RNA sequence: GGGGACUCGUGAGAGACUGCCGGGGUCAACUCGGAGGAAGGUGGGGAUGACGUCAAGUCAUCAUGCCCCUUAUGUCCAGGGCUUCACACAUGCUACAAUGGCCGGUACAAAGGGCUGCGAUGCCGCGAGGUUAAGCGAAUCCUUAAAAGCCGGUCUCAGUUCGGAUCGGGGUCUGCAACUCGACCCCGUGAAGUCGGAGUCGCUAGUAAUCGCAGAUCAGCAACGCUGCGGUGAAUACGUUCC
């Protein structure tokens, strides 16, 4: 029972299980289930082949998921980098890009302490 | 404050968003109450002197 | 001339109309269970009328307001005690000994400048 | 100005300094201070000497810098790795 | 303090079980002012104990408390160039307080799912004399015994 | 009949009350229906400022500004009474409005 | 409509003084315990800082003695900076979950703000929001839905339906203007973190702990700061050896 990835964690309800798709969160999962017809309170174990085929087509009909979405994100980042903008410069330097504070924080953009 | 800045504030500036309030008595730019037009200092001395009707020390 | 009293606990005010009847609580159109579902509250109210007497008898309906549920419960307790004193003064010593006629002055202490709360202070941190 | 009811924002002095040249030729550097102007799909091929606080930097609007600002290609601060 | 003892506060009987023991229990479980939640947890634990043993829950609780209550504590002191433990008697109300604290503290860190069943299991094991709460009392007694020399 | 309304406001007690019941209550001899002064809840504007001119944040001082409101009376719009109402003048510390 | 009953609003008063009783004490101060009382020994809290100390802080609130500048160290303007970042410290917020997360229903506050303003209702939008517009300088209108709480359902101990950083895309509003450098909304992304070494902090009761609300500054930025307001509501104090 695979959509693109495995997406069949052992004994998960369908709305939560769908979030394991890279590109679907809770809201996307809720509208997927509402659109197809499968109820949220239903385990991924008890999913039929026809239910799977219904919810399969509808994700590439509308949404964007593993692979192409991951390509588009890095495409945007790379475009910013070689266009020569301020955000791209900060992407190259490995610094926060949305105007954060770098005096005492930014420990996610930077790694752990380097202890000069 | 400086008299040039006090005059500039009193005037009518370009881009009305630039208008800011200064203390009506001393010309302080910071901590100016709208209801009095005074800074916190000048407010404190005037209130103690009793020159501000209705204002008095507060205990509760 | 009905027996009307009042009781206050923190900021809640309860107006009681102690009245002869079967024994029943009406709390702006609700029963005692509807308004105060907590058993501790249900004991706190009608603790006074059972501390001596008596015991499930003539009913009450009272207006509620202000404070929180526990404060309203305490205010209702005080109002019931005051109403019982008014309607039958003989058991005044009993309720006074039980301590149900004290208004219980305990208000929220005001915040104080330079502190996080009424007493809580920021970390001292010598050096 | 950053809301889809008023369109993009360009300074009028910058617009009338580019639209009375692009109609005939790709004008050389336009010395300007208007970092806050967004690049519209008419600055293509032009070049701007944008102020950075101390000097003017030439920027060539090619194709993809059509939604950003003139200032984003004129860095103001200088940091070079304390050590 | 320095100016003698302070007045302690009184408690009222629990409505469903006419005891102050369960009132002290709910006040030990209470956190963040959630007294209704603490009462729910205690009531659920007592009901699970009753449904598992048949016996009256407050009687089971009294048995558990009698099992875990200590008699000698080990207050520390320093004399010269060394500090060593001094065994002293425990007064009854402090013993009850300490036993309740031990029960709740050790049930909070039991390997189960909900606090209701954690606390019920801890109470049953204590009443049987098996739990870590009983182990704590035994360790306290052993340490008070192995230091009788310093009973000045 | 139920037309004229008064709106006394003042910064201090001991002025608004007297300014009402010994100045506006001179219409009882004129023959006007008065319900008397009706005290409205007092207002409190508060301010908290730093005492020092520099750098001592933890030392502050509070100030109030109270407003007292009463006499919303419903005197009859008799033309001879309104004569006295408008020809009487009162302390400035008390503010009076006619509705 | 009406009523003066209840609350409340705001004015004037009463009340608490060891006043009364028992014991102690030079019969004195005073102390221990009772009675009556809403309250009992300073009822709780606030305002209130003696003589002085630290050549403590402020010449950047203001004032001011001497010194210094006067095509500049005065004054105007546009961009930039005050927001940097191998690190270090300090004060906080959010967490590491089941006394919990999410969903559905439902109850109970106080104190404040509002004409260059608050926008009820209706219509559009998933939402931030857009438009029309009743009423309201306000105990009468808006702010106003308090949240924890209670009931039910689900999740079943997992780096998770915990956590919400970072980043991608698309937007709303304020403002001449949102790149440097605004807040907020939607979709996606889902990091560290599984309770914290030596050490160290606050708190004795409506306190601590926890939950929301309001104001000032303010075009916007404060639901992490400050000043306040209420809701729920504990555990301990043997004692003065030690710090
Ligand atoms: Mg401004
Ligand atoms: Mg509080
Ligand atoms: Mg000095
Ligand atoms: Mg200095
Ligand atoms: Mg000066
Ligand atoms: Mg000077
Ligand atoms: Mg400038
Ligand atoms: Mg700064
Ligand atoms: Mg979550
Ligand atoms: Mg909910
Ligand atoms: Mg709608
Ligand atoms: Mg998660
Ligand atoms: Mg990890
Ligand atoms: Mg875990
Ligand atoms: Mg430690
Ligand atoms: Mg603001
Ligand atoms: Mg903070
Ligand atoms: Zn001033």
């Amino acid at each position: 029972a695979r959509l693109v990835g495995v997406d069949l964690p052992r004994d998960k309800r369908m709305e939560v299980a769908l979030t394991y798709i890279f590109g679907i969160g809770r809201t996307r999962s809720n509208e997927i289930l509402a659109a197809t017809g499968i109820d949220r309170d239903l385990r991924t174990r008890d999913l039929t082949e026809e239910q799977l085929i219904h919810l399969r087509d509808y994700i590439e009909a509308n949404l964007k998921v593993e692979g192409d979405l991951r390509r588009e994100v890095q495409a945007d980042i790379r475009r910013k980098i070689e266009i020569g903008c301020y955000q791209g410069l900060r992407h190259r330097r490995g610094m926060p890009v949305r105007g954060q504070r770098t005096k005492t924080n930014a420990r996610t953009r930077k790694g752990p302490k380097r202890t000069i | 404050a400086k008299k040039a800045l006090v005059n500039k504030a009193a005037g009518k500036p370009r881009f009305a968003v630039r208008a800011y309030t200064r203390c009506s008595k001393c010309g302080r730019p910071r901590a100016v109450y709208r209801k009095f037009g005074l800074c916190r200092i000048c407010l404190r001395e005037m209130a103690h002197a009793g020159e501000l009707p209705g204002v008095q020390k507060s205990s509760w | 001339r009905p027996i009307q009293t009042v009781g206050r606990r923190k900021e809640a005010v309860v107006r009681v109309r102690l009245v002869p009847g079967t024994g029943k609580f009406d709390l702006n159109g609700r029963s005692l269970e509807d308004y105060f579902p907590n058993k501790v509250h249900q004991q706190l109210i009608k603790a006074p009328l059972v501390t001596v007497d008596r015991v499930e008898s003539f009913d009450i309906f009272a207006h509620l307001g202000g404070g929180g549920p526990s404060g309203q419960a305490g205010a209702l307790r005080l109002g019931i005690a005051r109403a019982l004193i008014l309607v039958s003064p003989e058991d005044r010593p009993a309720l006074k000994k039980a301590g149900f006629l004290t208004r219980d002055p305990r208000a929220t202490e005001r915040k104080k400048y330079g502190l996080k709360k009424a007493r809580k202070a920021p970390q001292y941190s010598k050096r | 100005p950053r809301s889809l009811k008023k369109g993009p924002f360009v300074d009028e002095h910058l617009l009338k300094k580019v639209d009375v040249q692009n109609e005939k030729n790709t004008k050389q550097v336009i010395k300007t201070w208007s970092r806050r102007s967004t690049i519209i799909p008419d600055f293509i091929g032009h070049t701007f000497a944008v102020h950075d606080g101390r000097k003017h930097v030439p920027v060539f609007v090619t194709e993809s810098m059509v939604g950003h600002k003139l200032g984003e290609f004129a860095p103001t601060r200088t940091f070079k790795g304390h050590i | 303090p320095r100016k003698g003892p302070a007045p302690k506060r009184p408690l009222v009987n629990d409505p469903v079980y006419g005891s102050q023991l369960v009132t002290q229990l709910v006040n030990k479980v209470l956190l963040k002012g959630k007294k209704s939640l603490a009462e729910r947890i205690v009531y659920g634990a007592l009901e699970q104990a009753r449904d598992k043993t048949g016996t009256d829950p407050v009687i089971t609780l009294k048995r558990a408390l009698d099992n875990v209550k200590p008699a000698l504590e080990v207050r520390s002191r320093r004399v010269g160039g060394a500090t060593y433990q001094v065994p002293v008697e425990v007064r009854p109300d402090r013993s009850t307080t300490l036993a309740l604290r031990w029960l709740v503290g050790y049930s909070r860190q039991r390997r189960e799912k909900t606090m209701i069943e954690r606390l019920a299991n801890e109470i049953l094991d204590a009443s049987n004399g098996l739990g870590a709460s009983v182990k704590r009392r035994e360790d306290t007694h052993k340490m008070a015994e192995a230091n009788r020399a310093f009973a000045h | 009949g139920q037309k004229i309304r008064i709106r006394l406001k003042a910064y201090d007690h001991e002025a608004i009350d007297a300014s009402a019941r010994k100045i506006v209550e001179t219409v009882v001899r004129t023959g006007a229906s008065v319900v008397g002064p009706v005290p409205l809840p007092t207002e409190k504007n508060v301010y908290c400022v730093i005492r020092s001119p520099h750098k001592y944040k933890d030392s502050r001082e509070h100030f109030e500004m109270r407003t007292h409101k009463r006499l919303i009376d419903i005197i009859d719009p008799t033309p001879k009474t309104v004569d006295a109402l408008m020809r009487i003048d009162l302390p400035a510390s008390v503010d009076v409005n006619i509705q």
